[PDB]
């Protein structure tokens, strides 16, 4: 009978005078899934179902179950539980995020800048379209090798120190992956009007190099690579 | 659409590169031109350095205004400071070489 | 319903509520790498903060640099105690122009894997130890 | 009552769903200059068509010369002719055109070395009519083919002015005499109630796999329009009919795809023997989704099991070259690791028959029209429409052929939208909705939010999920699936005997997966009574008893001076079921097959036959 201790973050809206505290749950592991998620649902199925967390795939492919735990911006359905039952798991809501209840943040800001970017095949002759495949040979097909793979988990772009103090007009590495990702694909002729979009002091250039974005990725991807690749662009293009 | 925030981002790298040419040739070359060219490089790069931090941190209308007008101030009186310690004094490089024999 | 539309709507609902910001600095783990952030911000706000006060000094402040250094010469100041004074001035520029190399080998692409993250960043921790010990005793 | 603040919106169409095809219907709609609102309760991107790996089927000529007719052929074949073969026809016909379109939206496909998009082998595939060896048609990118898609389909969809109804749950369907004028729905958000009135309404919310204990689906496929098509009193059609996807981890059930078949994959048994290539001598491992799954589970039952339980069988790509499986399919060979602790590379996966697809649903037109059946007859039901998983146009038919089902999503997602397009125009009267619309679904809402039950959700969702996964498996005999039926159908009873501990408007994650239950346990009751009715073994239902594959004619000899068959003795007929939400009791009819093309000329009727691979 292994037992396992859980220290949650826990807040009720619908409760008046409530502010953010830490509720603690046991849990044997014998009768549990290995990854945090799945203690997450057994003490919401069995103990309490008033922890409300978002979760779909259980796969590590929607980016649902997206929060922090132990310190660290990762996927709950793929980070397995320290077997170790000494220590007490420290679960969180993803970090400087207005929370809505009990680990569910606010993402809509966050999706709002995915959608300034504007992630679609920008071609200057739209006329032509639907009728026959572009071609891409597969070179100019590896460069969207991990790119294309963000799952939107937004555990990147909230591990980011400037995205925490910068929210409103850093767009965060997440989103700005996204708009590499579109410029490198060699169909999409709209690349230089991209990199204008980025012309002001806060929507990529908040980036000092801090690094914590990538290493908290839950999909092993490296945005912080791709946002330097961004800026050498942007000095050496021309017009 | 003008290009001023990749350009500034440029020259910041630019004097990066010139003042890390700047302390090895200081010391292997101290002269009263090294003396200005190391004032010049070193409150330009200091004052784009703190102006990053200003706008990093300093959230507000009249409140960002404000300290990047302050700033501007201090690195003027500092380069300017630093020019009149080399034309009136002993200047840097055989300033710094006083200092540390000592 | 636009891109610019739907922040500016973010902001009025979350403002105007009981809603409180999940915890950031409070709980997250700490990194070399961003330790190693902190500290370039850390010691280019010193550096800057004595340059100024070099030269604000030279305007404000009456007397020529010899006689400013002759006012530290009397001050009783053993070997051991202006070595420690001579360390740390070198020890945050070290430091600063050390890493200052690793952030421009970042900006042209190259090493920015973890690994090369935590092998450049102890190997900058050391070069800084290395310089401020090899260089205040000149 | 008053508790609950209702706002109605005005609308020209509603589309229930932002997974591929509803995405796809959504703007398609906005694309021809509707004013259209989309509605979901998860984020478009975290539906469950980014969970897709396989592919997408199109014969676009890119590997071998093609034709999109042999296409045809093989679907109608795998649906194991009780697939409507007009809407068959228009899928395979739309099979290169949506993908180009797909390509030209910005879907990063893998590549050729011509320049072209990667197709690849996959299971029930063939040329030249089933007569010319395996087929090459399975367009991806790389093992993550669905995400890819959704992803895609979302960044493209945000050009156009769709109002999107994020994070909302829909409750019921906002029906008045006959014809539908929208849906009423709770927002996840703040516990308000909103009622979305409009011309049209698009159900695109996908499949119900979580009616069981072990599925490769997400935690949100509830089957929740499917519910809200039953409660309206609209039939739903072939719920029976339930896809076990042959791979699938041992552990907690993720799928592993079946183009690691398709790449050169093999299946193995406690001896070592490829016993794929016992059970079907010419298509191999590359066989149907119903005839690999179950020789994989009957290799169970014969004691051929591989693990320290001896329940589970083996996925070997430990011999194929490292090279391919990097480029390949990384998407498994980094979750075989993270779930399942195993190396591609060196070791084999262990692989278990679970539900993945469900070819039921809400009948459907080629067009994407909803249908009733009143009369013995087929009617359309105005102001209604449905595609993909959540749908039943049965193009998939009694099983689903591998990689079609992404496919479904797009071209008939697209009818829909061209359906509403080429019959109503935007702007025309929204009509008038009750007063009092959708009372019930608010005493619904208020009921379950303050429950005082002896017996609480969680364990009743469970209680349906083991029993499903028992009673009705792969193999089902009539002494189960009875003793199942009268189980199931008390677990209907027990819903007012459930107990609800969230009493929260914002965010209750208590109330909406509780609703689920309600949802799951509707498509359950019409899933398992279809199924013990069904005396046959067609497809994915295979009986035990009645092991036969009862058509109209016995189609091993050849029709000459055989009798036809009247309708009420032969069991090739769609499976219609109906659920009174009070007694919980299912009432069943039946419906024809369509076997008619929409053009003989071009494409021809293929006749049922001896069904094997
Ligand atoms: C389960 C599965 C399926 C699958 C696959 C892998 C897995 C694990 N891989 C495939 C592949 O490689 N190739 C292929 O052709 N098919 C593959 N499949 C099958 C296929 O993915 C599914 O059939 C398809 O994804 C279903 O898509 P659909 O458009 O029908 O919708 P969805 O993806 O399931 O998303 C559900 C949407 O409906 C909304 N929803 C649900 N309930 C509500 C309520 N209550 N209120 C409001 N909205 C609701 C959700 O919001 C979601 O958007
Ligand atoms: C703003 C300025 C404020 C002054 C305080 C900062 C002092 C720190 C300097 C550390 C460098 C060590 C100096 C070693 C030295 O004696 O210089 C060589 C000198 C002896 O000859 P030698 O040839 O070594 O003599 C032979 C004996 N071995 O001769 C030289 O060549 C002088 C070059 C000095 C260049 C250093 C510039 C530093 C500017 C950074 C400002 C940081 C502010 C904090
Ligand atoms: C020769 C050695 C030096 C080099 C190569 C160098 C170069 C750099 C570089 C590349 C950065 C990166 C900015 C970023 O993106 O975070 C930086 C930051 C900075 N430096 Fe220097 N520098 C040197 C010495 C100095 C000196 C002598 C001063 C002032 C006395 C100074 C003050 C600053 C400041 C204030 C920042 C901004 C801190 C931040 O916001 O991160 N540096 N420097
Ligand atoms: C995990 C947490 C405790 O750690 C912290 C706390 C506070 C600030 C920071 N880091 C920065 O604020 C920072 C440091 C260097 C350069 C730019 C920044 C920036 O504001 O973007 C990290
Ligand atoms: S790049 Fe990685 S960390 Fe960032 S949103 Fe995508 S999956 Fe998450
Ligand atoms: S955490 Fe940061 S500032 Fe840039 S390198 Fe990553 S976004
Ligand atoms: S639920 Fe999809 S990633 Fe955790």
């Amino acid at each position: 009978p292994r037992i396992k201790k859980f220290a949650i973050y826990r807040w009720d809206p619908d409760k008046t005078g409530d502010k953010p505290h830490m509720q603690t749950y046991e849990i044997d592991l014998n009768n549990c899934g290995p990854m945090v998620l799945d203690a997450l649902i057994k003490i919401k199925n069995e103990i309490d179902s008033t922890l409300t967390f978002r979760r779909s795939c259980r796969e590590g492919i929607c980016g649902s179950c997206a929060m922090n735990i132990n310190g660290g911006n990762t996927l709950a359905c793929t980070r397995r539980i320290d077997t170790n039952l000494d220590k007490v798991s420290k679960i969180y809501p993803l970090p400087h995020m207005y929370v809505i209840k009990d680990l569910v943040p606010d993402l809509s800001n966050f999706y709002a800048q995915y959608k300034s970017i504007e992630p679609y095949l920008k071609k200057k002759d739209e006329s032509q379209e639907g009728k026959q495949q572009y071609l891409q040979s597969i070179e100019e097909r590896e460069k969207l090798d991990g790119l294309y793979e963000c799952i939107l988990c937004a555990c990147c772009s909230t591990s980011c120190p400037s995205y925490w103090w910068n929210g409103d007009k850093y767009l965060g590495p997440a989103v700005l992956m996204q708009a590499y990702r579109w410029m490198i694909d060699s169909r999409d002729d709209f690349t230089e009007e991209r990199l204008a979009k980025l012309q002001d002091p806060f929507s990529l250039y908040r980036c000092h190099t801090i690094m914590n974005c990538t290493g908290t990725c839950p999909k092993g991807l490296n945005p912080g690579k791709a946002i330097a690749e961004i800026k050498k662009m942007m000095a050496t293009y021309k017009e | 659409s003008s290009k001023a925030a990749s350009l500034h981002w440029t020259g910041e790298r630019v004097v990066s590169v010139l003042l890390l040419g700047l302390l090895p040739a200081a010391y292997l070359n101290p002269c009263s031109a090294m003396d200005y060219s190391l004032a010049a490089a070193l409150t330009l790069h200091g004052h784009w350095g703190i102006g990053q931090v200003v706008t990093d941190y300093v959230r507000g209308d009249a409140l960002q205004k404000a300290a990047k007008a302050g700033l501007l101030a201090l690195s003027a009186f500092t380069f300017a400071g630093l020019c009149y310690f080399n034309y009136h004094d002993v200047g840097i490089c055989k300033a710094v070489a006083m200092l540390w024999k000592l | 319903t636009t891109a610019k539309e739907e922040m500016e709507r973010f902001w009025n609902k979350n403002l105007g509520s009981n809603r409180p910001l999940s915890p950031h600095i409070t709980i997250y783990r700490w990194s070399l790498p961003m330790a190693m952030s902190i500290c370039h911000r850390g010691t280019g706000i010193a550096l800057s903060a004595g340059v100024s006060l070099f030269g604000l000094s030279a305007l404000l402040l009456p007397g020529n640099f010899e006689s400013h250094l002759e006012l530290v010469k009397s001050l009783c100041l053993g070997p051991t105690l202006i070595y420690t004074a001579k360390f740390g001035i070198v020890f945050p520029l070290m430091y600063h122009t050390w890493n200052g190399i690793r952030h421009l080998i970042w900006d042209l692409g190259k090493g920015l894997t973890i690994p090369q993250l935590t092998q450049s960043g102890v190997v900058v921790l050391i070069l800084t130890v290395l310089s401020s010990v090899g260089l205040a005793a000149m | 009552s008053t508790q609950y603040p209702v706002v109605d919106h005005e609308f020209d169409a509603v589309v229930v769903g932002a997974g591929g095809a509803g995405l796809r219907a959504a703007f398609g709609l906005s694309e021809a200059g509707f004013n259209t609102a989309c509605v979901t309760k998860l984020f478009p991107t975290r539906s469950h068509t980014v969970a897709a790996q396989g592919g997408i089927n199109a014969a676009l000529g890119n590997m071998e010369e093609d034709n999109w007719r042999w296409h045809f052929y093989d679907t109608v074949k795998g649906s194991d002719w009780l697939g409507d073969q007009d809407a068959i026809h228009y899928m395979t016909e739309q099979a290169p055109a949506s993908v180009v379109e797909l390509e030209n939206y910005g879907m990063p496909f893998s590549r050729t070395e011509d320049g072209k998009i990667y197709q690849r082998a996959f299971g029930g595939q063939s040329l030249k009519f089933g007569k010319g060896g395996q087929a090459h048609r399975c367009c991806c990118v790389a093992d993550r083919t669905g995400h890819s898609l959704l992803h895609t389909l979302y960044g493209r969809s945000l050009r156009y002015d769709t109002s999107y109804f994020v994070e909302y749950f829909a409750l019921d369907l906002l029906m008045e005499n006959g014809e539908c004028r929208g849906v009423i729905a709770l927002c996840i958000e703040d516990g308000s109630i909103h009622r979305i009135r409009a011309r049209n309404t698009v159900v695109a919310t996908g499949g119900y796999g979580r009616t069981y204990f072990s599925c490769t689906s997400a935690h949100t496929s509830t089957g929740d329009g499917t519910a809200m098509v039953t409660r309206a009193g609209l039939p739903c059609q072939d719920l029976e009919f339930v896809q076990f996807h042959p791979t699938g981890i041992y552990g907690a059930g993720c799928l592993i795809t079946e183009g690691c078949r398709g790449e050169g994959g093999i299946l193995i048994n406690s001896q070592g023997e490829r016993f794929m290539e016992r059970y079907a001598p010419v298509a191999k491992d590359l066989a149907s989704r119903d005839v690999v799954s179950r020789s994989m589970t009957l290799e169970i039952r014969e004691g051929r099991g591989c693990g320290p339980e001896k329940d589970h069988v083996y996925l070997q790509l430990h011999h194929l070259p490292p090279e391919q499986l990097a480029v390949r399919l990384p998407g498994i060979s980094e979750t075989a690791m993270i779930f399942a602790g195993v190396d591609v590379t060196k070791e084999p996966i262990p692989v278990l028959p679970t539900v993945h697809y469900n070819m039921g649903g809400i009948p459907t037109n080629y067009k994407g029209q909803v249908l009733r059946h009143v009369n013995g007859q087929d009617q359309v039901v105005p102001g209604l429409y449905a595609c993909g998983e959540a749908a039943c146009a049965s193009v998939h038919g009694a099983n689903r052929l591998g990689a079609n089902s992404l496919l479904d999503l797009v071209v008939f997602g697209r009818a829909c939208a061209l359906s509403i397009a080429e019959s109503c125009r935007p702007g025309d009267k929204v009509p008038s909705i009750k007063p009092n619309a959708g009372e019930e679904s608010v005493m619904n809402l208020d009921k379950l939010r303050f429950a005082n039950g002896t017996i609480r959700t969680s364990e009743l969702r469970l209680s349906m999920q083991k029993s499903m996964q028992s009673h009705a498996a792969v193999f089902r005999v009539g002494s189960v699936l009875q003793e199942g039926c009268e189980k199931i159908l008390r677990l209907y009873g027990d819903l007012q005997h459930l107990k609800t501990f969230d009493r929260g408007m914002v965010w209750n994650t208590d109330l909406v997966e509780t609703l689920e239950l309600q949802n799951l346990m509707l498509c359950a009751l019409q899933t398992i009574y279809g199924a013990e009715a069904r005396k046959e073994s067609r497809g994915a239902h295979a009986r035990e008893d009645f092991k036969e594959r009862v058509d109209e004619y016995d189609y091993s000899k050849p029709i000459q001076g055989q009798q036809k068959k009247p309708f009420q003795e032969h069991w090739r007929k769609h499976t219609l079921s109906y659920v009174d939400v009070k007694t919980g009791k299912v009432s069943l009819e039946y419906r024809p097959v369509i076997d008619k093309t929409l053009n003989e000329a071009d494409c021809a009727t293929v006749p049922p036959a001896i069904r094997s691979y």
